[PDB]
RNA sequence: CCACCAGCCUACCAAACCCUGUCAAACUCCGAAGGGUCCCAGGUGGAGCCUGGGAGUGAGGGCGCGAGCGAUAACGUCCGCGU
RNA sequence: AGAGCGCAAGGGUAGAAGGGGGCCUGACUGCGAGGCCUGCAAGCCGAGCAGGGGCGAAAGCCGGGCCUAGUGAACCGGUGGU
RNA sequence: UCCCCCGUGCCCAUAGCGGCGUGGAACCACCCGUUCCCAUUCCGAACACGGAAGUGAAACGCGCCAGCGCCGAUGGUACUGGGCGGGCGACCGCCUGGGAGAGUAGGUCGGUGCGGGGG
RNA sequence: CGCGGGGUGGAGCAGCCUGGUAGCUCGUCGGGCUCAUAACCCGAAGGUCGUCGGUUCAAAUCCGGCCCCCGCAACCA
RNA sequence: CGCGGGGUGGAGCAGCCUGGUAGCUCGUCGGGCUCAUAACCCGAAGGUCGUCGGUUCAAAUCCGGCCCCCGCAACCA
RNA sequence: AAAUG
């Protein structure tokens, strides 16, 4: 079900990677064709509240600041198995916003 | 006597060998279907046909479960 | 049979293949000059044996004729020749293996597969079974 | 709705009483009800989708929950058959949904029925899984006698989470299912 | 059966096929003319 | 929704289905 | 023998599957020698490349080798590599 | 993966090219670096630029169809437009 | 620097199937609920949202066994650039350089890059 | 062997091109008219579509192979 | 390609003219007569008179477009 | 319109 990863890939670069728990979601901007990541931005393994979309834009926007501020603008979204939705959406509207 | 026939044979095949200089837009392969898959600065087209997209030394790879690809290291 | 079609002839490289060992009997005829075996040699040579030792063991043939055999009806040069007037025939290498014995003692499987070698159109040696098992 | 009967018979004795048994060490490792998937096969009603419809509302009537219109695959000219035209009606019933049908079948459904003597224990697919075959399908609770254009019953599906056969064999015995034994 | 699109409020053209009896008798696709610049097109 | 299966047989079960109107002529205890 | 039924099993016909043993131009889990091409190097040769003037040739043949056709026939025939 | 992929075979393919649904008509216009193949003429692949659009949140994808058959120089004339 | 888990890429089965055992602090899953966003050709199964109680059964991670699968030499042979010799032939043999497939001995229940979390 | 045509209830024919659905005449069989037979009248039965394989959801029907029958041809100067 | 006239019951067709009539023939069913068979006779079931729009109080009838068939004439790089 | 024993 991962063929979206295999899309974005071949595509350009800087991969939005985007995991998410039942009670978590993990944000990481990964320059393939080495395999490194640039910034990881996790968030209930973090620090962040309780309400899953609400906490969702706030690590989306916390990604933007250590992420840009490296100087970074690719928004290559890898929106995982999930449906670009609520909480993975939230993290989206994030990053949209910082 | 049925038979005694058959059809223009097409001159496919790999059109440029691993350690190569290609220009942007040169032929690398053309193919039946996917026996080879594009890959870096390696498009291919309606036909199969893997071509270049920039300048540089054509390179091959192999992976197993996953297929052999053409690439273009460029450097120029 | 079933398969498909008339086949092309093809030369008879060396007996790289072509050869075997004993592996079913006590005794085998083998081939030692190439050639191709039409059908109705290994059946005269097959009833040959049995013909002999009536009532006797077992008989095992280990070449099957299954290339298709071509001929022209006495004609010019043009289409293929439908033939298999001799049908078909198998390719045999020297050194294959081609009938083996059991169920009877030396006189009576030396005899009947000396009398193969007759019933073939090629030179043959009967063998023993000496000792070479892989 | 989420309370009745069957839910709490399984829980409150049935699911104790299979621990007795065979004594799981886990709570998940205890057989369970989950799934009960009803689907008529009437490849008769291929031409007139009149008969379609409606033994699609009686369907999902008996159900409650809404049907499903099973389409065809191969083709048995020797009964009109092609792509997909035809039908067979499938309800899946897990949950609530599920528990307050299987009311029904057990104390309404299975007992009023043409000369009852058991359920086939065979019956058993080898794995915590049961089947069982309707012909009449007035045997359900609302369906009145000047409602049916004709018998047209169906087979019910009855999936567990038990692994060996005499194992969920009980756990359908404990809720209620008569077998013939 | 050949089939060339005529666009609306003009009378360009485009290549085209139609198919006739397989259902298809209101033939109306979109398209874009050198003369303006996008517009629908009929049948005809 | 309620429900009176009213059983003709002596019992009367009680569950969940459409419309309360129900009058088994007899059900699982005869 | 047992027919309104049965299995080990039958010097009885056989799908599937398994063991032993094999076959295929149009079958390949494998797979050489070699061949092609590119890079670097040697190679000054009636080598090589570019532009133009002048051609002839377009019945070939034998031999070796690899195949088709033929009959594992022909000073046969048809291609391939070489002479 | 022995199915499927409209039809022959082949190559390819479930990490989709197969099956289902939503919206849509890029089976666009003006071009086209660079090449495959090649005696000529033809045939084939094509990134990218401009215009105006489609689907997608976006990265993006769309100049018909998984691909290789489904075809006919010139001449002469018909038709619509400039 | 060392161990465990989570996300991700690389090698592309020595990474697999199976069997046994182990982990819930954390992590992850399972799980609770269907009001809000979203969803079912039916079903909150799946996608989705809000989240405690429970569990490590399932799944997953880690660790063991070589039954299957997979990998697999050395040696020898086939075959063969090139150079020769022998028969009427279907063919056969030598020199020289290259050298399989099968089979034998054996190997294998992985390795590793980056980031994050926990000790 | 090559080109063309044809194998269908017992006999003689249609259906095939345009795949689904066995048609016609006679004969046969049971029952009626006759003293009886036939004629005539009323009913019914009977096919494996040569054969093997392939196409197709489906083959008398489309496709290929073999067998049988009919005509022509097999010049050879 | 243009021109001409056709679609009406299960089948063939008049009625179209010029608006108020759907008829005939065989066919199918019943009945009458019959050695039988037709012939004859009685009665009967069955047609948006191609399609969609239009003038009209009222058409299948006059009008427009169109579907399909039949025919006429011409052309074919 | 109606052949035969
Ligand atoms: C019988 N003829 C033939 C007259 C010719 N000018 C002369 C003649 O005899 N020609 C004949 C010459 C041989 C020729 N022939 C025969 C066999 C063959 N395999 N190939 C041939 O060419 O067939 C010819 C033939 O008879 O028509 C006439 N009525 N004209
Ligand atoms: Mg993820
Ligand atoms: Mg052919
Ligand atoms: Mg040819
Ligand atoms: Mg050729
Ligand atoms: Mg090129
Ligand atoms: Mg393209
Ligand atoms: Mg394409
Ligand atoms: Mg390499
Ligand atoms: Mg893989
Ligand atoms: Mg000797
Ligand atoms: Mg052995
Ligand atoms: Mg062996
Ligand atoms: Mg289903
Ligand atoms: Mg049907
Ligand atoms: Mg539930
Ligand atoms: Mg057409
Ligand atoms: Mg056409
Ligand atoms: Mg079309
Ligand atoms: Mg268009
Ligand atoms: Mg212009
Ligand atoms: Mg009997
Ligand atoms: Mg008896
Ligand atoms: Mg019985
Ligand atoms: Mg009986
Ligand atoms: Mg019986
Ligand atoms: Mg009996
Ligand atoms: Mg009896
Ligand atoms: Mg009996
Ligand atoms: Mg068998
Ligand atoms: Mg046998
Ligand atoms: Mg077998
Ligand atoms: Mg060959
Ligand atoms: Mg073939
Ligand atoms: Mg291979
Ligand atoms: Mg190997
Ligand atoms: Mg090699
Ligand atoms: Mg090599
Ligand atoms: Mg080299
Ligand atoms: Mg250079
Ligand atoms: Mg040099
Ligand atoms: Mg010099
Ligand atoms: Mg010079
Ligand atoms: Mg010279
Ligand atoms: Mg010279
Ligand atoms: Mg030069
Ligand atoms: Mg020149
Ligand atoms: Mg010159
Ligand atoms: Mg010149
Ligand atoms: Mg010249
Ligand atoms: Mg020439
Ligand atoms: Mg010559
Ligand atoms: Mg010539
Ligand atoms: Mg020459
Ligand atoms: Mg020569
Ligand atoms: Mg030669
Ligand atoms: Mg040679
Ligand atoms: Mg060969
Ligand atoms: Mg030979
Ligand atoms: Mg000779
Ligand atoms: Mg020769
Ligand atoms: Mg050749
Ligand atoms: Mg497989
Ligand atoms: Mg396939
Ligand atoms: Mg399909
Ligand atoms: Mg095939
Ligand atoms: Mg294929
Ligand atoms: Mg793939
Ligand atoms: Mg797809
Ligand atoms: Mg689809
Ligand atoms: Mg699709
Ligand atoms: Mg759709
Ligand atoms: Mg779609
Ligand atoms: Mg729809
Ligand atoms: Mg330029
Ligand atoms: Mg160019
Ligand atoms: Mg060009
Ligand atoms: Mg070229
Ligand atoms: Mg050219
Ligand atoms: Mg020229
Ligand atoms: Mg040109
Ligand atoms: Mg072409
Ligand atoms: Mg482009
Ligand atoms: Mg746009
Ligand atoms: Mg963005
Ligand atoms: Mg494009
Ligand atoms: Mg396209
Ligand atoms: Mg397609
Ligand atoms: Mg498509
Ligand atoms: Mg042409
Ligand atoms: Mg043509
Ligand atoms: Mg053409
Ligand atoms: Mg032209
Ligand atoms: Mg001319
Ligand atoms: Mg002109
Ligand atoms: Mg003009
Ligand atoms: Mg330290
Ligand atoms: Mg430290
Ligand atoms: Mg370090
Ligand atoms: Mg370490
Ligand atoms: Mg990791
Ligand atoms: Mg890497
Ligand atoms: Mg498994
Ligand atoms: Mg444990
Ligand atoms: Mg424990
Ligand atoms: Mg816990
Ligand atoms: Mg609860
Ligand atoms: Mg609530
Ligand atoms: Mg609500
Ligand atoms: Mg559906
Ligand atoms: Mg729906
Ligand atoms: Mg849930
Ligand atoms: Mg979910
Ligand atoms: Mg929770
Ligand atoms: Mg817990
Ligand atoms: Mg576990
Ligand atoms: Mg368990
Ligand atoms: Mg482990
Ligand atoms: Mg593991
Ligand atoms: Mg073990
Ligand atoms: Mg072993
Ligand atoms: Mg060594
Ligand atoms: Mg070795
Ligand atoms: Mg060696
Ligand atoms: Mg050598
Ligand atoms: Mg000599
Ligand atoms: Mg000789
Ligand atoms: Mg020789
Ligand atoms: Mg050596
Ligand atoms: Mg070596
Ligand atoms: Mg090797
Ligand atoms: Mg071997
Ligand atoms: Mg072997
Ligand atoms: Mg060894
Ligand atoms: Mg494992
Ligand atoms: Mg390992
Ligand atoms: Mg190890
Ligand atoms: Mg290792
Ligand atoms: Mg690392
Ligand atoms: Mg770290
Ligand atoms: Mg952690
Ligand atoms: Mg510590
Ligand atoms: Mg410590
Ligand atoms: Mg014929
Ligand atoms: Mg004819
Ligand atoms: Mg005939
Ligand atoms: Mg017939
Ligand atoms: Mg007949
Ligand atoms: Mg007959
Ligand atoms: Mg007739
Ligand atoms: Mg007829
Ligand atoms: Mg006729
Ligand atoms: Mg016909
Ligand atoms: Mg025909
Ligand atoms: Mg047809
Ligand atoms: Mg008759
Ligand atoms: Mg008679
Ligand atoms: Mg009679
Ligand atoms: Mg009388
Ligand atoms: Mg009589
Ligand atoms: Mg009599
Ligand atoms: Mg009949
Ligand atoms: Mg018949
Ligand atoms: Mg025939
Ligand atoms: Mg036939
Ligand atoms: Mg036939
Ligand atoms: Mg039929
Ligand atoms: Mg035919
Ligand atoms: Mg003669
Ligand atoms: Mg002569
Ligand atoms: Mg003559
Ligand atoms: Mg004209
Ligand atoms: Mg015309
Ligand atoms: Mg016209
Ligand atoms: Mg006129
Ligand atoms: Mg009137
Ligand atoms: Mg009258
Ligand atoms: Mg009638
Ligand atoms: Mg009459
Ligand atoms: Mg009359
Ligand atoms: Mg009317
Ligand atoms: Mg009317
Ligand atoms: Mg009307
Ligand atoms: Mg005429
Ligand atoms: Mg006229
Ligand atoms: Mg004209
Ligand atoms: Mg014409
Ligand atoms: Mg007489």
């Amino acid at each position: 079900k991962f063929r979206v990863r295999n899309r974005i890939k071949r595509t350009g670069r800087l991969r939005l990677s985007v995991f998410r728990s039942l009670k978590h979601i993990y944000a990481q901007i990964i320059d393939d064709e080495k395999g490194v990541t640039l910034v990881s931005a996790s968030s209930l393994a973090l620090k962040l509240k309780g309400n899953k979309t609400e906490v969702a834009r706030q690590v989306g926007r916390a990604l933007a600041e250590k992420a840009l501020a490296l100087g970074i603008k690719q928004v290559a979204f890898d929106r995982g198995p999930y449906k670009y939705h609520g909480r993975v959406k939230a993290l989206a509207e994030g990053a949209r916003e910082g | 006597t049925k038979n005694g026939r058959d059809s223009q044979a097409k001159r496919l095949g790999v059109k440029r060998y691993e350690g190569q200089v290609v220009r942007a837009g040169n032929i690398l392969v053309r193919q039946r279907g996917t026996r080879f898959k594009p890959g870096k600065n390696v498009g291919m087209g309606r036909d199969f046909t893997l071509f270049a997209l920039v300048d540089g030394v054509v390179e091959f790879q192999d992976r197993g479960r996953l297929g052999r690809y053409v690439h273009v290291r460029p450097l120029a | 049979r079933m398969k498909y079609r008339k086949q092309q002839r093809g030369r008879l490289k060396g007996a790289t293949k072509g050869g075997d060992y004993v592996a079913f009997g006590d005794f085998g005829l083998v081939a030692l000059e190439p050639a191709w075996i039409t059908a109705q040699q290994i059946e005269a040579a097959r009833v040959a044996m049995v013909r002999h030792f009536r009532r006797g063991g077992k008989i095992f043939i280990r070449i099957f004729p299954d290339k298709p055999y071509t001929k022209k009806p006495l004609e010019v040069r043009m289409g293929k020749g439908k033939g298999n007037v001799e049908g078909y025939v198998a390719v045999v290498k020297p050194g294959r293996v081609m009938f083996e014995v059991a169920g009877v003692t030396e006189e009576q499987a030396m005899e009947a597969l000396r009398i193969a070698g007759h019933k073939l159109p090629i030179k043959t040696k009967i063998v023993r079974r000496d000792a070479y098992d892989e | 709705p989420l309370d009745l009967a069957l839910k709490r018979k399984y829980y409150e004795e049935v699911r104790p009483e299979l621990i007795r048994r065979f004594g799981y060490q886990n709570v998940w490792e205890v057989p369970r009800l989950e799934k009960v998937v009803i689907n008529q096969g009437l490849g008769e009603a291929k031409e007139d989708a009149r008969i379609l419809e409606k033994a699609a509302q009686e369907l999902a009537l008996i159900t409650g929950q809404k049907p499903a219109v099973t389409r065809a695959k191969k083709s048995i000219s020797n009964f009109k058959l092609r792509k997909g035209m035809p039908i067979g009606l499938r309800v899946t019933l897990r949950r609530d949904r599920m528990w307050i049908f299987l009311e029904k079948l057990l104390n309404v459904a299975l007992p009023r029925i043409r000369d009852f003597r058991g359920l086939n224990p065979n019956s058993f697919d080898g794995r915590g899984n049961y089947n069982l075959g309707l012909r009449e399908q007035l045997i359900f609770p609302e369906i009145t006698y000047d409602m049916v254009d004709a018998l047209r019953g169906m087979d019910i599906a009855v999936v567990t989470t038990a692994e060996t056969d005499e194992e969920a064999r009980a756990l359908l015995e404990l809720l209620g299912f008569p077998f013939r034994k | 059966l050949l089939l060339e699109c005529t666009e609306c409020k003009r009378r360009n053209y485009a290549t085209e096929k139609n198919k006739r009896n397989t259902p298809n008798k209101l033939e109306l696709r979109k398209y874009c003319p050198w003369c303006r610049k996008h517009t629908v097109h009929r049948e005809v | 929704v309620p429900a009176r299966i009213i059983c003709g047989c002596g019992n009367v079960i009680e569950t969940y289905s459409t419309k309360p109107e129900i009058y088994v002529e007899v059900c699982s205890k005869c």
